């Protein structure tokens, strides 16, 4: 869903 | 186990025509910047990586906010974007925001300057405030309490050790959230109906923080 | 100066087929009790005329929510109304309210009777949300920001004499007024929303809370 | 303005 977060929220 | 020292080292490790368009844009790179922050701050990448997206998705707005207002304390009658560009009181009512902007510097900037409110101090909210276990959808909300009620007792042990002549700044520091709590929500009214009308470029970031839930 | 015994006694003098309706009624009912109990706190009724008007306008909400919040603690998923009627979790979630409903419960009562909150506390609670220094208008809002000061010293000091096992129970009552604050504002958007639609009746006092500004 | 809120401040 929240595609910019999660992707930021990695490692 | 939640040292000040080192929620300290997350806030310095975090420091940098149409206003609202400019001030949007501040915003936006801020969100980038807050994700880095958030992982800095002790037990947070601990946590469940869904349990993470629902905290900063709650808090972005007063975790921002907190941090715009404590960077603009040396600032007369405004606010210094993380742009670099100062905001005056003025330009935001000319954009026709002066209503939240005066809540802004009446309730938190100038609030904080009066006190003159640390960074360890303006840390410690911001973790409060990142910390809430009131978010819904939380899979373990007590771990979230727990967490806080980590921040809060070292800073109340933070102050009481490093002002302990104003014997109130604890609850001082405390009472200025409820405030921040108020001007988020205003916030999010603004930016959504910035969104709805359309007249105002708002990055990618921004735009998914006002997606829905 | 400003004793939390006679705090206490403010709060005990004021002891008593749609359920938003009924909640609506209980509401109005409770807004001239209101108006009683600010005059029993101290120092409350020595303030300017003007100024009472605009810390109770300021606060009816949250003051009256903390009331009826507290009340409800051994009430099982539900709130129990000041006309004597109980409301339940499924009644207001059938009223479609039930998110507002739910945000109460979870909260605020719920968060209440874990801590076993006493009248002592919630009174406190109820004085320092009575006397916002940032309510918009205030003569003289250092005096009101003085008078808040005063009632956590003492709520701080009762609390670490009262429960001395407890070392971080004072935050922990502070931290519900983000929350009353929240939930605060969400209510007067569903007040209004009442008012406009027009399908539900409002009694005059509460009317008048509802008329700008 | 607030006509029932200031005849109950009253005394
Ligand atoms: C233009 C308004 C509505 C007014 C006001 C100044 C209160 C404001 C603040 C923001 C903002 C924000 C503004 C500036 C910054 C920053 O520069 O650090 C970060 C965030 O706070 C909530 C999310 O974005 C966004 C929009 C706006
Ligand atoms: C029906 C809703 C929106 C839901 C909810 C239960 C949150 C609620 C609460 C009120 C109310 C209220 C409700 C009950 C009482 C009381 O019985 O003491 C006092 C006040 O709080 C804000 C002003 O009026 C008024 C309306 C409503």
């Amino acid at each position: 869903k929240h595609k910019i977060l999660h992707r930021l929220l990695q490692d | 186990d939640m040292p000040v020292e080192r929620i300290l080292e997350a806030e310095l490790a975090v420091e940098p025509n149409d206003p609202v368009t400019n001030i949007c844009q501040a915003a936006d790179k801020q969100l980038f910047t807050l994700v880095e922050w958030a992982k800095r701050i002790p037990h947070f990448s601990e946590l469940p990586l869904d349990d993470q997206v629902i905290l900063l998705r709650a808090g972005w707005n007063e975790l921002l906010i907190a941090s715009f207002s404590h960077r603009s304390i040396a600032v007369k009658d405004g606010i210094l974007l993380a742009t670099g560009l100062h905001v005056h009181r003025n330009s935001a009512h000319s954009a026709g925001v002066g209503a939240i902007f005066d809540r802004v510097l009446t309730e938190l900037v100038s609030k904080m300057r009066d006190m003159q409110m640390d960074k360890t101090e303006l840390g410690c909210l911001r973790a409060i405030v990142l910390f809430n276990p009131d978010s819904k959808g939380l899979s373990n909300p007590a771990e979230v309490e727990a967490l806080r009620e980590k921040v809060y007792a070292s800073l109340e042990a933070y102050c009481k050790h490093k002002y302990p002549e104003q014997p109130g700044r604890f609850a001082k520091l405390l009472l200025r959230l409820p405030a921040l709590r108020s001007i988020g929500l205003k916030c999010l009214e603004h930016l959504f109906f910035f969104k709805l009308i359309g007249d105002t470029p708002i990055d990618t970031f921004l735009m998914e923080m006002l997606e829905a839930p």
